[PDB]
């Protein structure tokens, strides 16, 4: 089977400029046989281009693809602010059929930085025999960073989940948040608890924190 | 126009079989140059092939599925279906069917525009249970620049979705929903944040208002600094 | 075989106006099998255009070329400052394979005199057995240009050697340079020596010379 | 994508052979529709074709180079090799392996995309040996206009390269650099001239740095106007 | 035979507007086998077309031809002070090969009236037994006019000789001329002659005549 | 490039042949893919085509000109040759030698790239003769708005060309040179007239510079209003 590959596995503009994409094969392609797909995010796809270069009807004609051998392009005159959506790369030359990885394209954004806040757990949970602890990063950008959660200054690994919202349609910033679930004999016993952020808009680590039951 | 609706379960614990039915409109199944096939979507990955299906009752199927897979079509009532055998929490995802091209010298499945609506499948034993929201209260921990934050947090609830708003909608401006996240006890929890100035804490009680359609179950939960 | 001829030798245009360039093969070429390949000066070549119409896989579009039969062109609609470089056609309809001559493209510039500069021999390698001199043109335009050494006024023939920078890439000029060799025995011999420059934007040729052990 | 990587001595002495061999990476030589030939550029001329081969082990050659020509593949190393023979001071160039293009019907050599980096090759009977800097004081000769030149000349080297730079590098502006020319012994040389305003020459005493790998030779002389 | 018509007889344009030609066939032409010729007059032809849609090299990109079965056209995006020349199309579908008609192009001006000069015969014809009378008309457009003889108010037909000159350079205006070849004894016996003038931009005929031996 | 010459005699007396020759550089007849023919252009008429020849010796005439037409080729001497016989004064026209276009598997000859120069023939019985120069002297008659006009004379010539000029060039503007007109008795005949400022008419005295190749004969008149 022909394994198919997308990159660059994210793509960054501002509206108006030109988008380019790229799905290389790992073998010849028979018949210049690739079609693309745009799927807006939780909704079904949508077919653009079929033999790599034939548009479907009524489709925008800004969309258009040429490429053959193990090489097809997807170039996109102008964006729109509809444009900025998954795109996936099909070949049907040779059995059994294959997708790509998929390019999402998000707009880009002067550098921001996270504003880091701090929760406590809350008593009602807390008389179910669970503690949770949530450290929140608020309008950041770029997307990536890492956050890593210390118990009296001892590294957590194993028990932290990782939650990030889509793109905002205002600001285009996302919101980052580590949730830590400890149990309330774990939670009494320790004392101390810190969230840490590296981010590229702050130059030196920020660390928020709290005592446990400090009014 | 030619349209495509799914129909099945959508929750089928785990060792069992996945029936879904795909009803096509707009067009007839067996007067046609088109094969009818599925398509799926693991959550947070990409578009995956199952298999197809020809008027004459022809099929083929994904060699990594032609093991489980069984599509069977039905001219009489212009519908065909999927059995997919042996159901794993691996299988969650969403479903397509769509229109298969392809070519008359070879008839194998080409491009597959158009495509159907989708339905979410989750595999999973756990049983229906309700919220548990509990409050975020807003610290000075939280407050930075005269700006504070707060939340309502939901923990085990099964299955999706929760629909959460603030102050019955009138709040809107700097509500943020966290998708919701599987656990390793086999249920969902999310945090529901919103950022309001530290200078209206005292003027305004916030309410985060929590429904949960598969159990029936409406509550609302106030939120206000902690006394401490 | 096919004998492919390129013209102009050097072709010289501003900025951004268009250039084209001509391949003429000496016998008809079968199925429009011809092939541009453009190379920067010190590195490995490129392709650009493949059957004399079709372009490579991203190559810039200001790219094209066309022809059939025994005349072949390629148009460039706009120049860019890195298209000031070597050009090759190559035909493959009939084996063998051949290439052309190459057509450098260089940058046009108002006219400029060179600056005449001299330099007696060193003492350091007087002592050797051998003296050199040689005769400094400095940021004139265009390259073409003609220097001849003359030794008691008596012309100097086979014992000079000329070498020349590229292009500069501020003023866009080159420096030529004449150097002559001549034993111990030849230069103490003699006492006069001069170096003539001939050159567009001089009106009259100008003589730069230096008389032996004037301190 | 696929990429060439060539591989030789670099200095061959007049008579012998010359063994060159390029590595292949990101593609097979085997599975795929290429061949793979050599091409070679000598100094200030054009592009001129060597030979193919295929993984079959078929070869075609340039006809004014069959005699001496010889290229062989090796599919399980990913490499093919060449050999020429009976080497002459008119066979320095620098050499490329490309991936050449054929068409199925007839199987002939068409366009040569892509190519390798290249590698240059000398075939001389000259020893190493070092430079002889010597100065090129300025004078009132090489002054026009109040603006003076100087330079350090290079005689006698051999092989390429020679790295000449002005103050360890501070100096840059004005700073030419003349390709070096072979003479009649068969040794290189080369000058490099510096324009500075005259009124510096009695402020700045000038360096000419000079540095030969190929010796492992380091040199540095300065540069000042003659006392007579 | 097919037989080829080509029209207008004249097309008249401002230099910038878009020019277009028809050549309208007898019968069916085979495969589109239309070419297009232009020539200056006083030179040999050019190839412009050749197909009915291929564009021969080196010729500007402002020249595009199209059609088939017994109707093609050749269209010039923008005209050129070049453009206005005869244009000829030719038919190979069938044998034998046939030609055009000739479709000239001119440029377009405000109409202009003409000048009417009258010029006596000179003696030194007169010698030699034969005279001549010459009505000239100068700067004159639209290129038609009508000119006739009168002799003691007796039209004069079968012998009067009629020559143009050229679209001028300058103004682009005409200059016609007819010429009267009468014997000795016809010019002693008449006394009255007269040159009339129709033309568009005379509102009414203007007569110049001159009365034979008025000092 | 290809270029084509003709060469002829250009002066044939009717009733005899009209030998043309077209010589063929930077090209050859025989290594081609084209044939070579002829085409003429009778004085303000469109072109007509007369015949072809291939490098094999086969040749296809007009139908109107098979019986007179007789084309040879000479591969020896890269030329082609026409030879037409019974000329008539209907026969005067401008004659080219282009290159024409066919077709491989029929061999009919298509579009005509490129052409030659082309030379013109005139066939006719008169003997050459000198000019008759006669001064059309301005007068009231031809002076409208204070602007006058004046013109030279020639008749009674043959054959062409007739060069004329004012001030030996230095006169330009206002200078018309009609046409040459053919006449009945078969002698040529044009006038020249250039327009002047009245008020200078008493102040320059026009010359009309006459001048004709053909019968090397070199005539001056002065041009200035009649006395009566």
């Amino acid at each position: 089977e022909i394994v198919l590959t997308q990159s660059p596995g994210t793509l960054s503009l501002s509206p108006g400029e030109r988008a380019t994409l790229s799905c290389r094969a790992s073998q010849s392609v028979s018949s210049r046989s690739v079609a693309w797909y745009q799927q807006k995010p939780g909704q079904a796809p949508r077919l653009l281009i079929y033999g790599a270069s034939n548009r479907a009807t009524g489709i925008p004609d800004r969309f258009s693809g040429s490429g053959s051998g193990t090489d097809f392009t997807l170039t996109i005159s102008r964006l729109e602010p509809e444009d900025f959506v998954v795109f996936y790369c099909q070949q049907y030359g040779s059995s059994p059929l294959t997708f790509g990885g998929g390019t999402k394209v998000e707009i880009k954004r002067t550098v921001a930085a996270p504003s880091v806040f701090i929760f406590p757990p809350s008593d009602e949970q807390l008389k179910s025999g669970t503690a949770s602890v949530v450290c929140l990063l608020n309008n950041f950008y770029p997307r990536e960073a890492k956050v890593q959660w210390k118990v009296d200054n001892a590294l957590q690994s194993g028990n932290s989940q990782e939650s990030v919202t889509e793109q905002d349609s205002k600001d285009s910033t996302y919101s980052l948040s580590s949730t830590l679930t400890l149990s309330k004999a774990d939670y009494e016993k320790h004392k101390v608890y810190a969230c840490e952020v590296t981010h590229q808009g702050l130059s030196s680590p920020v660390t928020k924190s709290f005592n446990r039951g400090e009014c | 126009q030619v349209q495509l609706q799914e129909s099945g379960p959508g929750l089928v614990k785990p060792s069992q079989t996945l029936p879904l039915t795909c009803t096509v409109s707009g067009g007839y199944i067996s007067s046609g140059s088109h094969q009818w096939g599925w398509i799926r979507q693991p959550a947070g990955k990409g578009l995956e092939w199952i298999g197809r299906i020809y008027t004459s009752g022809s099929t083929n199927y994904n060699p990594s599925l032609k093991s489980r897979v069984t599509i069977s079509v039905d001219t009489s009532k212009n519908q065909f279906s999927l059995k997919l055998s042996s159901v794993t929490a691996a299988d969650t995802a969403v479903y397509y069917c769509a229109r298969v091209n392809y070519d008359l010298l070879t008839g194998r499945a080409n491009f597959f525009d158009p495509w159907g609506q989708g339905t979410p499948v989750t595999v999973s034993s756990a049983s229906t249970k309700g919220p548990s929201v509990f409050p975020l209260a807003p610290s000075s921990k939280s407050t930075s620049g005269g700006t504070a934050a707060l939340g309502c947090l939901v923990k085990d609830y099964f299955p999706e979705p929760v629909t959460v708003s603030w102050n019955s909608g009138a709040l809107t401006s700097g509500v943020h929903t966290f998708p919701a996240v599987l656990q390793s006890s086999g249920l969902y929890s999310l945090s529901s944040v919103v950022t309001v100035p530290s200078s209206s804490l005292g003027t305004q009680t916030y309410i985060c208002n929590v429904n949960h359609k598969p159990s029936n179950t409406k509550v609302d939960k106030k939120v206000e600094p902690k006394s401490c």
